[PDB]
């Protein structure tokens, strides 16, 4: 296999830890957040892990929190898989027994 | 020949175009500001049985960003990592 | 609160969307490929006398790239460093026109 | 001062040999090279320095060259003045007497 004309091979990827993943203590979150937000500047993400529709206050901006998982509509994500390298360019689907998502969120502006 | 010695990708120097014959002192401190633009991706999964190919939705990579996180319920912390969403398919040549 | 610990911008993890209920083994090796698109810039020069502001021509930063290089005549080598071209202007906070 | 809506402050900029500049052994090259070329892959730049109107073979696709500095049109670029990070957070002006470009180039496709 050869990639396209202007796409260049990712060689020095950052290692995502998978020891702290599968745990009898930890989780695995996903954030469908708008591109407008600089997540580097963010100091804290104080949201509600046991409610469907809610409001996040991030700095001075009041976003509408929607839990994707706690809506029994798109309850299950067997579609989406996480990749990880074990060498840093050799990304592979994270292992447990195969890792699927738990809490998944989308935060919106004032429509 | 004029054979190349080294090459830098990462931002370093900033060529400025004012006018012919500018008077710029030493005390004047400059600040650069790179525009935030989440680039596009391609993925290729391979073994001796199946091929796994996928690309990225340009409009999505400009509107909403995706990020993966590890969360300790017992502690209340989030180890966030920015990740792209690649819509892939399965094939075998 | 659920206070943030770390955030990485640089490439690490890749979430994939195949179909509901995929069967992906361990032996299958994946390769990711970032597209080159040379980003835009803004510049601000400042001191106790004058202000120096400028932006980047979007169309130029997609068509042709600019580079700086040091060349030893006695050796015959070029130490290249990629650099953007920022068209800047000069100002002061109402200091010279009204004064 | 405050920057725009999607422009983020450059904090960890790369060092440049400012010492090599003032001497009379090293030079200063600028280039309008097309974006099509991956300058990382490039091993050599065998470009004619005496011919104001030249060419330049980078791999396969033959290149067209305007050695722009060797014309009274762009034979003065007292605007193009190199900036260098001394702290890595701010940029200063390279000093000689103010450093401008020794040689300039318009390398184009065919």
């Amino acid at each position: 296999y050869q990639p396209p004309s202007d796409y260049k091979q990712c060689k020095h990827l950052k290692s995502f830890p998978v020891s702290e993943l599968k745990g009898d203590n930890k989780e695995l979150w996903l954030m469908k957040v708008p591109a407008n937000i600089d997540i580097s500047q963010l100091k804290s993400l104080p949201l509600d892990t046991d409610a469907t529709v809610s409001t996040v206050e991030l700095g001075s901006k009041n976003f509408n929190v929607l839990q994707n998982t706690s809506t029994q509509e798109g309850s299950d994500n067997t579609n989406l898989s996480l990749l990880i390298p074990s060498k840093k360019e050799t990304l592979k689907v994270a292992t447990s027994k195969s890792v699927y998502f738990d809490r998944v969120f989308t935060i919106s502006e004032t429509a | 020949s004029i054979a190349i010695d080294s090459y830098q990708e990462d931002p370093s120097v900033v060529v400025s175009n004012f006018f012919k014959g500018v008077r710029v002192p030493k005390d004047t401190e400059f600040q650069l500001y790179k525009k935030r633009k989440q680039d596009q991706f391609v993925l290729h999964g391979e073994n001796e049985r199946l091929e796994y190919d996928g690309e990225t939705d340009e409009l999505t990579t400009k509107t909403n960003q995706y990020m993966v996180g590890l969360y300790d319920k017992q502690s209340g912390k989030i180890n966030l990592y920015r990740a792209p969403v690649v819509t892939s398919k399965i094939v075998s040549k």
